[PDB]
């Protein structure tokens, strides 16, 4: 998995690849690794897929209730604190490695979270099996005072480095931009550099090729009147 | 503790035609989650119209191919430049493999060529030298993905003739070299999609009475 | 314990269960009945770890007998088997699981049909024409695959069962000291005293 | 694997399955588990594929060298004992072999020897070897007689493999039949289980459990 | 079977239009201790080959002596030792590759990853890898250890396939190598700032650069980073 | 990790590297290991990042609640709360913490809390993997009642050597000065401290 | 020992033009021993279909559990559950057993009654949702099924063509797996009719 | 293999040895003779690990037969037993020891006395009136302690042996498929075909 | 064990503690870890006492036989013989040896040979368990071309700290001076070096 986060002038951008793997097999070619915690707080997840999904949903749910309780828009530090304390309690057994980002009344923020519940702050971050390939790109090309266009480019380039060089990462690039004083834009399949080529042959079989023993109608409808 | 074995990934595929044979293999070489090379040739011309590939642990694979090529050379010296027949090559390879029965070449070997009647031949080996002539065989990492497709599309398994409903099987018509190469390319494209150790490039060696020809095709690099 | 067999024929279910009880190096008993009557038309044979087998069988028996009194009604074999399965499925994730495999042979008085259920200690239920637990099936299923026809009589079922027991007595290493055979039909449960 | 061999009035029947597996993966359905040592000796293979081929192929070289030296074909007893003595040298090293050495000679008549990688060597009338041996034994023991016709004996052997091919997950593919007589072995064809099962079910009236 | 004691980290390398570049830092680590700061891990063989070695340093020194001895032995009864019958990169590699696989096969490996970089007689670029297992492979870019994970991605952006090699100049290639070395210093906990770099060109020959340092590093942004989340001061 | 706290005439100074490692990979090269549990009570963190963070967060909560009820806590009190957590949960924690603070009454104080959960009040303290390499240097060069400039140089030189030899330590040298004047953050980059 | 490969079995699902197809083998065994050739792995709750591979006791337990939950859903909601909603219910249920999971590989298939959109989804044993456009695979011959589906499949297949594709995918995958086979069933699902077909396959 | 018994009476030695050969889960044979004639008046029965038993027995047989030809003379049972013991005592400290236990029943023509020796795989030799290897002795020694008299006839020895086999067939878990009985006396070695 | 060898203007000086330990018991408190393989080629020994003794004994034999045939061996030659033994028998040895010698041509030289069997020529070298604590101090305080008196003080101060912190090191500080003038043995007792 390759997930990255990049700060810029007026906000923060996160990105991720779309490969899910079970051993050497690709389970899902177009997996969604960018999760919405609240409207303007999004996080990218690596590690165990059910855990990143579940831990995001739970904190996101509680963040929503908290926002309604306090009559305030949720803060990234709140999501960060709730996530880290949850993960720490389970001592790394919940395999969620998260890059948490967002904008709130305090400003724009970028954090990372590890499964054991340790947090880190940065202008650029990367996690997952392709984090070394991504971090190599970030360390070579990152600078202070990046624009929105430059940050998206840098973020997607870092993901691509993971896609191409890391076997655990592949397929497409998902991006989410969170700018201050604006709606967060979720760019699903921002890049698609891995479309499969046309097959040489069509394997549509002639009807009646398969041997059948019995047929029957299945009753899916309810018990009927009269 | 020192582990003398490794896994360099990759996948190979041999198909025997009526008067030709093909031995295909991807060109990707890996360890764990890193790519070593996007183009590292895996299928080799060993002389006497025989092609060979020893997929699995590359160090053992290279050692075996090297030793077989050597065996072909000394077969010529010792037996008046006689051509090593594919069946004789297969038996020779069994003895090379079983020679290291208690410290095996960690590879799935496949050779391809023509038998003494001029028909297409593919021989397949396990790591310790058990072998068997076959019309069709995929080997290596994505062998589990490819073989079922070949049982279906080469040997017409589970396929019957419309109208009869399971009574009459689909006849086992022979496949041309153009038809086989299509199945090879689709096999590797499909394997590349669902197997992380397969990709980068596909190299096919085609063996006919005229000699050994090569064909290369790009594969997805992710 | 060792070998338990079951065979559902036309109008009855026949359960055969070994008589031997071996602990380590000695055969302590050669007349052990590895079965319990759950209801007048439902019989359960069992095999597994020592202690657990009887403890489970009697526990199930008590629960079914309790149901029978409460409702003044006999549960169907299907209903009983589902209850038994749930108990084992509950058991497998317990602190200490019941290490028991069972066959439930019953005659459904409503549908007028014999029924044979095979349930292992994990709670894996299957309805079958003939069944077995342990190493028994490895020998007997091939015989039953060949000879079993569904419209068989009870006498034909017993002959086929003898052929299974003969094969087990020939090829199995353990002396299981013969079997106790019981028939479950519309008239209830009875024991074949000569086998 | 399921392999069997039994003595009877008309010599010996040998029947084997064709499946090879690596864990749950079906590696091959077309494996030759009978090895033609010479025109009068057969060897069945079970266990490790390479161990069985290599050493049974090797056994044929030793039997050939015997009849060159002694101007007389090797006995089934001597042939089997060459193999059993060889594997006994390798005992503990991890060879995995279960084999029947089947043949006919004037002095012995029809003979079957069970040879094992543990060093076990047994003469006998009936043997079943492999993961599906117990299934084969069931059919074989209930239907066996000395007075069987070549035709009936062949069917019994075929049917016994089919029984095991059905139940045993690691057996299947197809059935190879051989018939060993005074004048040598006779091959009786490859019988695909995918077609043989439905044929037997219909004609014999067996397998009423399965739906077809 | 042993365990490595004093170790050398990443060796990185790539092909360019007229030759090959190879680099490796001057550190000899002793576990987490950065013990030896003046270790040369690039060893030239003649004027047409450089062998870059990572892993166990004691085994590196053994390999160094084998190569030194190889040059001596090649010169024996060889009037063309400095001409047509001079040692080639392909000869030197195959020798090492033979030794590495023989030693792994005796369950007593030389605990190294080796990259042989050089230029052949006909001007062809040579770049091939071999390690303790005897595993060999070639590629337009090659790297060992952490280099494989961090250097290769950067170097592959320059030369992604074979057809990119003639398009890559020595300045662009060297720049990419030097950048990769900086990245490794940021992120490899067993690397050093000081390193050696070697260029083997088919025209200008062997250029061996010692006492290089990682420079133009970005650290200023560290001052703005405070706490691990909620802390403001 | 190379961390240290040093008392001097005007108060106390905390010092730390900025390297976080997963084995030999540097997960964070600009980490802030100097963390605030109260206005003028800080701590240096070594060992597990997750454990030391969770501990520090809990301590900050306790001292915030202490302040609301009983006014500003002493440095000794802060150290005791750290100890209570580290000692009672010793089986499940990997945390080496140095607590340092400035009172007006007690002036600069330093308490070190190693793995066991024991407490040790010292004039100065060193900890983390990289500290091993500077026991000799620090013992020879430390004096009591140093000036601010001398103490900064002492920490800078010390951590420079610890970084030089320890692979687990590196990046920038962060420092935090605690005096009556207030709280001052200092940073020193590789180009500065490596040439020392 | 490995719970997911004691009993064996496979399920595969595919999408077609205004239709979905879900199929499964019929084998239930105890490792090498084949026990039953009638163990169906596909169930349905209203118009939503659920295939489940893995440990057979859990297959049965989860079926009974989702019947339980979909029946209560229907009484309260006064309508049948939809595939998208049911998928979430499966995920929720599996994840609540995070550290003591059901050893299963569920597969949801069906057509949304309101939108008419075909829907398939797969899960790992702890609830991760794989919502694929093309196809879902599960069981002991998942590798084989992936290879068959990835090669044979093409989008927008008509119900009677889709039947042939999914059937050939299952059959040839099962024949390369020792713990799968012994019969097979294929459900062809359209918006208001469902056809169930038992396939003739090799019985070894 | 499983059960081997020996009993020395007045004028003969009687060796009883099980007929079963079991590998894992199947009884491959039920007529296996677990003995070899070393010389006309010396018989050795054996039991232990598969392969080793026969390999050892035939090796000993060959060596004794070689001695007989060389010297044109039969070795005493005592001499043969001592040779066998030394081979096993040598074996136990080898790379791979013979995992074989043996009974040597012989009739000494010089002293006109029957002799029974019990030797285990370690090379532990003992002369006995009656002996056994494996779990057999646990059942049979108590019977033999009670009934044996040194002056028994061969027919009385066979009756006592039947009583041992009956007890084994009652209480041992493994079906050993009966025994082959052989008598060793002044006239040589013969097999009791009905037992 | 705390051992070190330091080159200076007039030659080279070897230094060592005198503690041999079986766990926490001091088996010998007056050990001589500075041992002679040739007239003006000595070595410091660390690790196994048995292994380093056996090695040193074999080296002394080789250099004695070398001298009888080819005259006085170089310090580099002595180091190579040590290496050959340590490298080829790395699986069975636990020996950390510093070789130091004085030629008239090459002057003072120091070669260190850690566990692996690798060789490293250095201006000065430190080794043994106690060396870890003085990497910082030694790096900061070492200069090239020191005087005899300065080098003695450098070693004395260094090993004093190594002894102070390392439990495995202690006793007296032995030293051996190698110059053109000859071979001089020095000893320094606890009362002298502890107060430094
Ligand atoms: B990535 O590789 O870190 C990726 C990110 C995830 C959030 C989609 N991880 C996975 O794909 C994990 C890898 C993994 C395998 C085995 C155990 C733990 C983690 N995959 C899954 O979680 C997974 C595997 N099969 C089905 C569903 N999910
Ligand atoms: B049979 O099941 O014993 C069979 C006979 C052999 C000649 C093919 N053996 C195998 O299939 C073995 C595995 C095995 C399964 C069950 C019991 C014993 C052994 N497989 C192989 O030897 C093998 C060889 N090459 C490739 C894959 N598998
Ligand atoms: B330091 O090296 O001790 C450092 C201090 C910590 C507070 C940042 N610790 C780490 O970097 C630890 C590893 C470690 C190194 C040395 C001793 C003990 C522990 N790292 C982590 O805990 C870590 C690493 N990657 C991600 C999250 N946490
Ligand atoms: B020193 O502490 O390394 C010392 C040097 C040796 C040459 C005298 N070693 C020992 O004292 C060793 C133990 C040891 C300590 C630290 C590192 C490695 C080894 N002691 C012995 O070998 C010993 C102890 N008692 C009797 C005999 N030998
Ligand atoms: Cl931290
Ligand atoms: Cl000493
Ligand atoms: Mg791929
Ligand atoms: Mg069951
Ligand atoms: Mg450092
Ligand atoms: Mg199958």
């Amino acid at each position: 998995t390759t997930i990255v986060g990049v700060k810029f002038n007026n906000g923060v951008v996160i990105a991720a690849d779309t490969r899910s793997t079970q051993g050497p097999i690709v389970a899902d070619k177009n997996c969604a690794k960018l999760h919405r915690i609240s409207p303007k707080i999004w996080c990218a997840g690596a590690g165990t897929a059910a855990d990143t999904e579940a831990v995001t949903q739970l904190i996101g749910s509680n963040i929503e209730l908290h926002s309604l309780y306090t009559s305030r828009e949720p803060r990234v530090v709140s999501a960060l604190q709730m996530l880290k304390q949850h993960l720490f309690k389970y001592q790394g057994h919940i395999g969620a490695y998260l890059i948490v980002a967002g904008v709130d009344p305090t400003g724009s923020h970028l954090f990372s979270i590890h499964a054991h519940g340790s947090t880190d702050v940065g202008y650029y971050l990367s996690l997952g099996s392709g984090s070394l390939a991504a971090m190599a790109v970030l360390e070579s090309h990152w600078k202070q005072d990046l624009t929105k266009e430059e940050a998206i480019k840098l973020a997607s380039d870092a993901i691509q480095a993971g896609i191409w060089n890391d076997l655990g990462s592949g397929s497409n690039v998902d991006v989410c931009v969170m700018e201050i004083g604006k709606d967060a834009e979720y760019l699903r399949n921002y890049l698609t550099p891995n479309v499969r080529e046309e097959k040489q042959k069509s394997y549509k079989f002639p009807r009646g090729t398969t041997a059948v023993l019995k047929e029957s109608i299945v009753n899916i409808c309810d018990i009927q009147e009269e | 503790q020192f582990n003398p074995y490794g896994d360099n990934g990759g996948t190979i595929l041999g198909i025997a035609g009526e008067d030709f044979a093909v031995l295909a293999g991807d060109t990707r070489n890996i360890t764990d989650y890193s790519i070593n090379s996007r183009y590292e040739p895996k299928v080799f011309d060993c002389g006497d119209n025989i092609v060979m590939s020893a997929n699995g642990f590359a160090a053992d694979g290279d050692a075996l191919v090297k030793r077989f090529k050597n065996s072909v050379k000394w077969y010529h010296f010792d037996h008046n430049d006689k051509k090593l027949s594919i069946n004789s090559a297969a038996r020779n390879i069994q003895h090379l493999l079983y020679g290291k029965r208690f410290f095996p070449y960690y590879v799935h070997t496949i050779i391809a060529g023509l038998d003494e009647d001029g028909k297409g031949a593919v021989y397949s080996f396990d790591p310790v030298g058990s072998y068997e002539r076959e019309q069709c065989r995929a080997g290596g990492a994505a062998a589990s993905l490819i073989m079922p497709f070949l049982d279906n599309q080469v040997n017409f398994k589970n396929q019957y003739e419309p109208g009869t409903n399971g009574k009459v099987k689909k006849p086992l018509k022979y496949l041309s070299v153009e038809e086989v190469i299509k199945l090879v390319r689709d096999s590797f494209t499909s394997a590349t999609e669902r197997h992380i150790q397969v990709g980068d490039g596909l190299e096919i060696l085609i063996v006919t009475k005229d000699g050994v020809r090569k064909e290369f095709y790009e594969l997805k690099r992710d | 314990m060792d070998i338990i067999l079951g065979i559902r024929v036309q109008d009855s279910v026949i359960l055969a269960s070994s008589k031997a009880v071996t602990r380590g190096i000695s055969v302590l008993k050669d007349s052990d009945d590895k079965t319990r009557q759950l209801s007048p038309h439902t019989l359960m044979s069992f095999a597994g770890e020592a202690g657990d087998t009887v403890q489970f069988a009697e526990y199930i028996q008590a629960n079914i007998q309790l149901y029978s009194i409460r409702e003044d009604y006999e549960l169907s074999p299907q209903a009983v088997s589902s209850f038994v399965r749930q108990e084992l499925a509950k058991s497998i994730r317990s602190r200490r699981p019941y290490q028991v495999n069972v066959l439930i042979g019953g005659y459904d008085k409503k549908k007028n049909k014999p029924e044979l259920y095979q349930i292992d200690y994990l709670g894996t239920k299957v309805e079958l024409p003939y069944g077995a637990h342990g190493y028994s099936g490895f020998y007997t299923f091939s015989l039953l695959d060949h000879h079993y026809r569904p419209d068989m009589t009870t006498e034909e079922g017993l002959d086929l069962l003898k052929l299974c027991v003969q094969e087990l007595e020939k090829r199995m290493p353990m002396d299981f000291k013969g079997v106790i055979v019981k028939i479950v039909d519309k008239d209830g449960i009875r024991q074949v005293d000569d086998f | 694997t399921t392999t069997l061999a039994f003595r009877f009035q008309g010599g010996i029947i040998v029947a084997v399955d064709s499946r090879a597996t690596a864990g749950n993966w079906v590696a091959s359905q077309t494996v030759k588990k009978v090895i033609e040592i010479n025109p009068f000796l057969l060897g069945t293979v079970a266990g490790g594929a390479a161990d069985c081929q290599f050493w049974e192929t090797w056994l044929g070289s030793q039997c050939r060298l015997h009849e060159l030296r002694e101007k007389e074909r090797i006995s089934v007893a001597a042939a089997s004992k060459i193999l059993s003595n060889l594997v006994y040298q390798y005992k503990g090293a991890g060879l995995s072999m279960g084999t029947m050495i089947c043949g006919y000679t004037r002095k012995e008549g029809p003979t079957i020897y069970y040879v094992d990688s543990d060093g076990t060597r047994l003469k006998g009338d009936i043997f079943c070897v492999g993961s599906g041996q117990t299934f084969a034994y069931g059919v074989l023991d209930s239907n066996y007689k000395w007075d069987l016709s070549v035709e009936d004996a062949l069917y019994l052997g075929k049917r016994s493999i089919l029984a095991a091919a059905h139940r045993d997950a690691y057996s299947g593919g197809s059935v190879n039949l051989y018939h060993v007589t005074e004048d040598g072995w006779i091959y009786h064809g490859n019988h695909d289980v995918g077609e043989l099962f439905w044929k037997v079910k219909e004609e014999e009236g067996s397998f009423n459990n399965v739906i077809g | 079977t042993q365990q490595p004691i004093v170790t050398g980290t990443s060796v990185i390398s790539m092909k360019y239009d007229n030759g090959v570049i190879i680099a490796a830092d001057n550190l000899g680590s002793y576990g987490s201790l950065l013990r030896f700061n003046g270790v040369e891990r690039l060893i030239p063989v003649g004027d047409n080959t450089v062998v870059g070695i990572s892993g166990d340093i004691s085994d590196m020194q053994h390999i160094e002596r084998l190569l030194k001895d190889l040059v001596t032995e090649n010169a024996y009864d060889n009037p063309l030792a400095d001409a047509e019958e001079a040692l080639e990169p392909s000869y030197i590699f195959e020798y090492l590759a033979t030794v590495m696989y023989q030693r792994r096969s005796k369950m007593n490996p030389l605990w190294n990853a080796i990259i042989v970089a050089g230029v052949q007689s006909n001007g062809d670029q040579f770049l091939r890898y071999v390690n303790l297992l005897g595993v060999t492979y070639s590629s337009p870019t090659l790297a060992t250890g952490f280099g494989a994970h961090m250097a290769n991605p950067l170097l592959r952006k320059v030369v992604d396939r074979e057809s990119d090699i003639p398009k890559t100049t020595v300045q662009v290639a060297e720049e990419a190598i030097v950048n990769a070395m900086r990245v490794l210093y940021y992120r490899d906990a067993r690397s050093s700032r000081n390193f050696s770099l070697a260029i083997i060109d088919k025209n200008t020959g062997l250029t061996f650069k010692k006492n290089l340092q990682v420079e133009n590093m970005k650290w200023d942004f560290a001052k703005d980073i405070k706490g691990y989340g909620t802390q403001k001061i | 990790t190379s961390i240290m706290a040093v008392t001097f005439k005007d108060g106390v100074i905390l010092g730390a590297d900025s390297r976080t490692t997963t084995g030999a990979y540097i997960a964070n090269r600009v980490t802030d290991k100097l963390t605030r549990v109260h206005d003028k009570i800080w701590c240096c963190r070594s060992g597990s990042a997750a454990d030391t963070q969770a501990i520090a967060d809990i301590v900050q909560y306790h001292l915030e609640l202490y302040t609301s009820q009983y006014g500003t806590p002493s440095t000794e009190t802060a150290a005791s709360v750290f100890k209570e957590l580290c000692y009672e949960n010793k089986d499940n924690l990997t945390a080496g913490i140095i607590v340092a603070g400035y009172d007006d009454k007690n002036k600069g104080e330093v308490y070190t809390i190693p793995l066991g959960g024991s407490v040790h009040k010292l004039p100065y303290a060193i900890a983390g993997s990289g500290s091993t390499f500077i026991y000799g240097y620090c013992d020879k060069n430390f004096r009591e009642n140093m000036s601010k400039e001398e103490t900064v140089d002492f920490i800078k030189h010390s951590l420079s050597q610890a970084i030089k030899w320890d692979g687990s330590s590196g990046g920038v040298i962060r420092m935090v000065v605690l005096t009556a004047a207030g709280v001052e953050r200092l940073i020193f980059y590789p180009d500065e401290y490596e040439q020392l | 020992s490995d719970p997911s490969s004691i009993n064996g079995g496979i399920v595969v699902a595919m999408t077609g033009k205004d239709c979905v197809a879900i199929a499964c083998d019929l084998r239930l065994g105890s490792q090498s021993l084949g026990v039953s050739n009638k163990f169906e792995k596909i169930f349905h709750y209203g118009h939503v279909f659920l295939g489940i591979t893995g440990l057979a006791t859990d297959v049965t337990t989860l079926n009974e559990m989702f019947r339980y939950k979909t029946n209560l859903y229907k009484l309260k909601e006064e309508r049948a559950i939809e595939p998208e909603t049911f998928t979430q219910l499966v995920s929720s249920s599996l994840y609540e057993r995070r550290f003591g999971p059901y050893f299963v590989g569920p597969v949801v298939a069906g057509i949304n009654s309101k939108s008419g959109k075909p829907f398939i989804a797969g899960f790992d044993l702890i609830g991760c949702i794989d919502e694929a456009k093309d196809f879902i695979v599960s069981g002991t011959a998942s590798d084989q099924l992936f290879g068959m589906c990835e090669s044979l499949y093409e989008p927008n297949l008509e119900p009677e063509d889709l039947f042939e594709t999914i059937s050939q995918a299952l059959l040839n995958a099962a024949d390369r797996d020792a713990l799968s086979g012994w019969g097979a069933v294929v459900y062809i699902i359209k918006k208001d009719e469902v056809v169930k077909r038992y396939l003739k396959m090799r019985q070894d």
